[PDB]
């Protein structure tokens, strides 16, 4: 994967040179800003089945076009296919929020995503209108902290522009 | 005389600038054969038609014709008739072309005009 | 006097043409087609660079480095690799005029094999000398159809990876002479290095992953069937059962 | 790659497990003692040339049969290639000094060498003993019992980090034999 | 070409990616330790020739055979050259601690060391005897501050380890 | 490429001194405002689909000419690669924002970009209007005047740092013309 | 650009060989089924402008929700940004039903179409439905015969599955 | 230069063979429509102030991006050279339509005209919309099948003179791009 830590050691095994003060900053660096970031990682999974249902509902007003006969989200049992998928993409980021990496964002989520989503016709902006609900319904006075809850929205964009 | 040289109409383009630069004088074929590097160096493409005109003027026969009998006002008007095709303007543009010969030589005198 | 120096009377100074015989073109045509020579040589050192640095993004398809980029393993020999890396260009510069002519068009042989699928790909490829002299290199450093990333599994295959490489020692000599391509050292600044650099990355040939080195036996196999073995089905029946024959034998334009 | 930062992540990925306060103490056990992690590794890479330089002359003053005619250190390649095989394996342990997992060192070097150490006769008894000459001083540099090079550290303890390094000399020592 | 700033953004050209938030925490951790590396910078530049004169005549006695006639340092001109050529050892780390990584050291002083010390016949024992004198003759709380004793000391024996 | 720590090394190598205290007052101004240098970059790359889209869909309303043939954007490949040409227009500047100079911009791509633009026939009236319409939207995500996008950051001012990217794309505007 | 001629003489040129009777026999099949394939080129020069109101308005009854401000067809002027792109696909298959093959289609027609649409929020599920009215409307007596009935319609089906 | 009778004597000078009764049948069939050659030449220069002027009133009419600011046909310094550019291209084709050989058109006009548009930034898709007009009207002039101008000539076929002037338009077409 791709983290704070293994981007530093990716240079030395290539070039063959041994770790001097090149490899002496970054691992010291995430002691200095992670206290709101480990605060943020439990903050998803403290109310996560509420925020599964808080995000994934509102796009069915803007995209109600599966309920007609002749689409993918046709009957009631596609809702069981729907909100199971809401349990999964936010799991990729709070796993990263203890580290500060973009690794399982790319190791698990979005690698090969444009191939499958035109094969099975996954509607792209129908996802993002439910997904950007969490981008906008946020009060960094009250809900989260503004030190690294903005880093959570500096990583929820990496869902959004790579799903677009 | 135009641009865009062939090899057939180099024989037009050369002697319509021998006749300009020598001032319609008679250049015999023994005097034509003294140009046999620089006339050859034009028909390569080493020399364009702006710089063959300098290479015709930097010969021995141009030095024999218009430098060895010709005094200092007769020198600077036969450069100007042959290289620019005009007469002098005033007194300031003759003595500025006098001291291009005396202080810094004759081959910089002719190539001041080109 | 009252001396003064203005600007130059010959400031372009003939910095555009020193072949000193044209085909008797003009003065205006000879200036701007020499201005096209200082432009259309300087996009040959762009378009081969600007997709091979995109082909260096296949070396990190996630973003971090695997052992594709084993550069110099012992610490001091990273700047020792750079001596014959820049002599790889210098010895390619001093190749013969009989060899420099065929380096154009036998790089153009497989250039229209890789660009038959799009007409926007083939027009750039037949308009540049040094594009497909690096693009054939730049495509095989990514999906690994050299011998640099492939190991012999069979000793059968190690008898056939060692069967055509001496045919790549055949065409690096027209006689008893040796060429400038199959060399091994330049100034005895090494001791044993071209065998040291081989078996350091021949260690890397069998330990990246398993799935790194199994679809490359389905990448390089149909590669040589498309490129070389399309005209003889005896030649692809040594290719499919043994993929240590299709990632080995090369094009003739760049040598050995 | 994966760190110890991600080895605790893929020990929870199968059972759909969301992480809580007892799951981020798998990595806040790291970072608040991670100032010692910067204080541990940079003094065995400073003196890193005399690790193998004592592990060759000390190897033959404890076993003078390795330089025998037909031995694996007699030819002048086979000592100049012998310190290549052990200097970067300190760095493979020093890659696990920074990380905390040993799944990169068996998967960047040690996946295919013990079956090629038989394929040209590199011996298996002093495989782990050639680890075991600098195995004293590299644990003794991070815990500061060293006599010729005693340091000036922010004082304290690295004994839980000294069993971290004692796990990884054998983890590169397992896959060579 | 190898700093804290150009860690990942030279390899992000080999990634097809932007500076993401794996790439921006890692520089802020240098800034809390950037209040100890300028406290060694002009501290070294304020004692720049009194650390020449300490380290200089220490190494001439450790290998006394170079003052013989017919050796390398036979005359008087080449022994201020050995002051001149240990000058840039303690001047390039005066560049290198500013940039945080190993930038000015790995390209300009050390890249190809023994290839021009063997055919020139410069034995590097008489180099580093000047260094290993003042590698450990540098007290921590009185020459400078307390973190500055090992802010300096990453390249203090790495300069010998670049020659080792 | 380099950094702006080493751009002062370019300001010191031809004189060859021991670098003092009085001449890092703009380099300890780099660590004083280095949070603010990095507090600008996240509203660029969060808006990675916003910044590219109005660069091309701003061109079509203000210039409807080139869509019809005989024009520089006719095909879908002339939409799929023209938006991709502005991808690395932004990306090769996106390293230089945190750095502080022209270390990464002109040595790696803009050593003659107009000698690349001639051989395919790239219209430089479109290129100037590309890099000016995104530099006008770059600082508008900094000065907090976007027509939708409103952030929640710290207080202060970056009118000192507004001429960083303004001095970047005018050099990107220099090499394309 | 991709037909019977523009792939069979590259195979002779890659093998370095002259045209023998291999590629002689395989190219004479181009002409007898061209006599009915060009009757669709003789068909819709006179209904190039009225079939786009019966089939280009057939992607709009199910997708009638997309005239909100913010969608693709947000204005009548953004149905005007549909009205040049939706009939290009029938025009780009009009260019290659001249040639017999499909060689003009896979240079500029589909060849890099979906690389823009996820960023310009354009779903191609309603792109298939525009020429899915042409999936049923071709007469077997009247328009052309059923010899060229699938030769009209597999080229319509060529532009389906390249969008998938 | 060369013409259609100068071509055959240098075709046969490579053989050093006298032109007798073999290839004189192609040139005794030159003069049978030798009047029809000249009867088509004055059809070009009759309406030539209209011929260069619907090449700008139709080309900009379906591509108005060339007169955009910064464009190739923007300013009126360029437009007076652009009508100067199109009228010599019509002039050298009529020199080669009359003489029946292309070797006054390629060697005196066209060698160098590829890099007139390389060295200036003049495009290629613009100039082929300004020369596919002229390949369509000059074969519709010489049939007198046009709409407005009606040359009341003698009746009879002239389509050998249609493909004769059509060969120059790809000879000017493949040279410029
Ligand atoms: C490099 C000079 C280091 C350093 C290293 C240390 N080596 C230590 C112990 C040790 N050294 C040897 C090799 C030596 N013993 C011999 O019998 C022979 C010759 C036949 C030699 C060259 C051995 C075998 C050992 C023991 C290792 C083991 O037990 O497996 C050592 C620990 C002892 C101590 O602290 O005094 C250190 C620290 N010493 C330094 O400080 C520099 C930086
Ligand atoms: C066991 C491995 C060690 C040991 C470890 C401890 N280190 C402690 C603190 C500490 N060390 C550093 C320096 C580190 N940061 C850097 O930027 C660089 C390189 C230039 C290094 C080496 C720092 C910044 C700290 C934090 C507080 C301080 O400044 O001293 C420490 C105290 C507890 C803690 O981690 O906070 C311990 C126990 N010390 C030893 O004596 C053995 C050998
Ligand atoms: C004296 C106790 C030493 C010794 C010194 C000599 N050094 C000689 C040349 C030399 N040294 C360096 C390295 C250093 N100077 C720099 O400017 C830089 C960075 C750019 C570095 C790392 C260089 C580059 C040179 C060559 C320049 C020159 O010739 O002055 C030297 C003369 C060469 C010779 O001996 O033939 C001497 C005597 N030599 C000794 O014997 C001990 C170790
Ligand atoms: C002008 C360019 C900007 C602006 C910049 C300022 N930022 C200030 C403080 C600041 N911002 C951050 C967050 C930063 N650190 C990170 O790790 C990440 C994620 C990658 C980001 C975005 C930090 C940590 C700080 C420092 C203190 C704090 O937490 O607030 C700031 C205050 C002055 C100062 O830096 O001391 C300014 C002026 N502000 C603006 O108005 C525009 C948007
Ligand atoms: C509403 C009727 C449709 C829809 C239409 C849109 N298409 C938009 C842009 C567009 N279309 C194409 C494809 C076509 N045009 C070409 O020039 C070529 C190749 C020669 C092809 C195949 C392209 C390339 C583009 C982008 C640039 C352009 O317009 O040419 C478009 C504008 C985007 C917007 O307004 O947001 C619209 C609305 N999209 C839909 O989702 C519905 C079903
Ligand atoms: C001189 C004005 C003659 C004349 C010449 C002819 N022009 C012919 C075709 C043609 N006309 C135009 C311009 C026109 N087409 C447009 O699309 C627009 C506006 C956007 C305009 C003003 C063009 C561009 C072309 C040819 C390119 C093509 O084929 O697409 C032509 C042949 C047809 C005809 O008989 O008109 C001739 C003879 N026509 C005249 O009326 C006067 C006498
Ligand atoms: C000084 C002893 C005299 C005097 C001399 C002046 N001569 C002036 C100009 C001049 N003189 C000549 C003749 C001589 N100089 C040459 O360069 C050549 C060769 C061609 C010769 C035979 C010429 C050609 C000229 C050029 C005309 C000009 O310079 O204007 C002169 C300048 C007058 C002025 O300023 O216009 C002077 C003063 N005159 C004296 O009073 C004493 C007696
Ligand atoms: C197949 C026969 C190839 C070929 C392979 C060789 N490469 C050699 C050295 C070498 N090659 C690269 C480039 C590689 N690294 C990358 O990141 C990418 C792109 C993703 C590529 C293609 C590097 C960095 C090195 C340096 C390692 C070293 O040798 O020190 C090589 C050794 C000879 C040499 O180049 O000096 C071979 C045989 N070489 C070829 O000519 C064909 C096209
Ligand atoms: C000395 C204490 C050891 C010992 C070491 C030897 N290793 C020898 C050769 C060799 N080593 C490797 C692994 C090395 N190459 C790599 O690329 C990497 C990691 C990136 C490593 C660690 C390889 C692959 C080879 C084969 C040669 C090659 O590189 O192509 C060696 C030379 C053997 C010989 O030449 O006969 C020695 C002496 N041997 C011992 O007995 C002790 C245990
Ligand atoms: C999905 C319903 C299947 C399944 C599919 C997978 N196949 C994976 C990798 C893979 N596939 C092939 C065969 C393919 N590659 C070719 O070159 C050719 C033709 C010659 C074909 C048919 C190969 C050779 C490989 C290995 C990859 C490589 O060579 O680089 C694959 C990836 C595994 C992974 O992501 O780790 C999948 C998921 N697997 C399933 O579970 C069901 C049955
Ligand atoms: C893991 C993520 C996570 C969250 C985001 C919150 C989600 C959340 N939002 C609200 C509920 C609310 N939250 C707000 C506050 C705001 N709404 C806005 O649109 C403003 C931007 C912002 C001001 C700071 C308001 C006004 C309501 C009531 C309206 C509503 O959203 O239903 C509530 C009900 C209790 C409350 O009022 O706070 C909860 C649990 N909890 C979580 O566990
Ligand atoms: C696939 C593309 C392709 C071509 C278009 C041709 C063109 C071509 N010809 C030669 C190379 C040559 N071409 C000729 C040909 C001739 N000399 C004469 O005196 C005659 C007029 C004429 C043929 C009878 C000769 C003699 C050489 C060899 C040059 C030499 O060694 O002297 C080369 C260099 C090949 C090399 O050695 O690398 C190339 C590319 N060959 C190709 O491979
Ligand atoms: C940046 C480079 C730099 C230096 C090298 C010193 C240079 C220096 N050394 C000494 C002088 C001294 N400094 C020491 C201190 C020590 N000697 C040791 O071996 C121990 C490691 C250390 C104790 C922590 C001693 C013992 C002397 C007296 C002997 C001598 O002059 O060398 C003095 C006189 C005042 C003082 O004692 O500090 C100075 C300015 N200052 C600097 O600014
Ligand atoms: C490019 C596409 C294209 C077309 C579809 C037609 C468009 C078209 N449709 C109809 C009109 C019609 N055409 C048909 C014929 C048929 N309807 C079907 O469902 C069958 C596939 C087919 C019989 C084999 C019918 C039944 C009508 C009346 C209903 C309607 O409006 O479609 C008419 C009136 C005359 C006629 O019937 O042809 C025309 C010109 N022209 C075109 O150029």
């Amino acid at each position: 994967m791709k983290s704070v830590i293994t981007t530093v050691v990716s240079a030395a095994d290539a070039a063959g040179r041994f770790p001097s003060n090149s490899d002496l900053e970054s691992i010291q660096g995430n002691i200095q800003r992670s206290a709101a970031r480990l605060e943020a990682a439990e903050k998803l999974a403290g109310n996560h089945e509420a925020v599964v249902k808080e995000a994934g509902d509102a796009c069915f007003a803007k995209y109600a076009y599966l309920k007609n006969p002749g689409e993918a989200g046709e009957n009631q049992e596609k809702i069981n296919k729907c909100y199971r998928d809401v349990d999964h993409y936010m799991r990729l980021v709070n796993y990263c929020l203890v580290v500060g990496g973009t690794g399982p964002l790319d190791e698990w989520g979005i690698a090969g995503a444009r191939e499958v989503y035109r094969t099975l016709n996954l509607p792209t902006s129908a996802y993002v209108a439910s997904i950007a609900y969490t981008r906008d319904r946020l009060c960094v006075p009250r809900d989260m902290s503004a030190q690294a809850g903005v880093e959570f929205s500096a990583y929820l964009d990496y869902l959004i522009n790579a799903l677009s | 005389a135009p641009a865009k040289m062939s090899l057939e109409d180099r024989q037009l383009l050369v002697l319509q600038a021998i006749k300009q630069v020598f001032g319609n004088a008679y250049v015999m074929e023994e005097e034509r054969a003294s140009f046999a590097k620089q006339e050859s160096m034009f028909l390569s493409g080493e020399l364009s038609v702006r710089e063959f005109v300098r290479e015709l003027a930097l010969s021995d026969t141009y030095r024999r014709r218009f430098f060895e009998p010709c005094g200092p006002y007769r020198f600077v008007e036969l450069n100007m008739k042959h290289l620019l095709g005009r007469g002098p303007i005033s007194q300031a543009e003759v003595s500025q072309h006098v001291q291009c010969y005396v202080n810094n030589g004759y081959e910089a005198e002719i190539s001041s005009y080109v | 006097t009252g001396y003064d120096s203005k600007s130059s009377p010959n400031f372009p100074n003939r910095a555009a043409t020193r072949e000193r015989r044209t085909v008797s073109f003009n003065a205006r045509v000879a200036r701007n087609k020499s201005q096209a020579k200082k432009i259309l040589e300087k996009a040959d050192e762009f378009f081969a660079r600007s997709v091979t640095m995109q082909y260096k993004a296949f070396a990190c398809p996630n973003g971090v480095y695997d052992i594709q980029c084993t550069e110099g393993t012992v610490k001091g020999a990273a700047y020792e690799k750079r001596a014959m890396a820049v002599s790889a260009a210098f010895r390619a510069k001093q190749a013969s005029p009989a060899a420099k002519a065929r380096a154009l068009f036998e790089n153009r042989r497989h250039a229209i094999i890789a660009s038959h699928e799009c007409q926007h790909e083939e027009d750039l490829f037949v308009r540049f000398p040094k594009l497909s002299a690096a693009y054939m290199m730049g495509k095989t450093e990514a999906m690994r159809t050299c011998s640099r990333y492939v190991v012999p599994d069979s000793l059968e295959e190690e008898y056939m990876a060692a069967s055509v490489d001496r045919q790549m020692k055949e065409r690096a000599c027209p006689g008893g002479v040796y060429a400038s391509s199959c060399v091994e050292g330049n100034a005895k600044g090494q001791a044993e290095q071209a065998r040291v650099a081989a078996l350091a990355t021949a260690f890397r040939s069998a330990q990246k992953s398993a799935s790194k080195t199994t679809a490359e036996r389905y990448s390089s196999a149909a590669y040589g069937r498309d490129h070389f073995a399309h005209g003889c089905s005896y030649e692809e029946s040594v290719f499919n059962t043994y993929p240590a024959t299709a990632a080995a034998m090369r094009s003739k334009s760049y040598n050995y | 790659m994966l760190d110890a930062f991600s080895r605790v992540v893929v020990n929870s990925d199968a059972k759909a497990a969301y992480v809580g306060g007892s799951d981020l103490q798998a990595l806040k056990s790291f970072i608040a003692d991670g100032n010692k992690r910067l204080d541990a590794v940079n003094s065995i890479v400073s003196n890193a040339s005399c690790m193998v330089s004592d592990a060759v002359s000390g190897m033959i003053c404890e076993n003078p049969g390795l330089i025998s005619p037909g031995g694996n250190c007699y030819t002048n390649r086979r000592m100049a290639a012998c310190l290549r095989d052990g200097e970067i394996i300190l760095r493979y342990v020093s890659y696990a000094l920074l990380a905390g997992d040993a799944s990169v060192l068996e998967d960047r070097c040690l996946n295919g060498l013990k079956e090629t150490y038989i394929a040209l006769g590199v011996p298996t008894n002093s495989s782990i003993r050639a680890v075991s000459i600098m195995k004293a001083q590299a644990v003794a540099f991070i815990t500061n019992t060293a006599t010729e090079r005693k340091m000036s550290f922010a004082a304290g303890d690295c004994t839980s980090l000294a069993s971290e390094v004692a796990s990884y000399f054998d983890r590169v020592g397992a896959a060579i034999s």
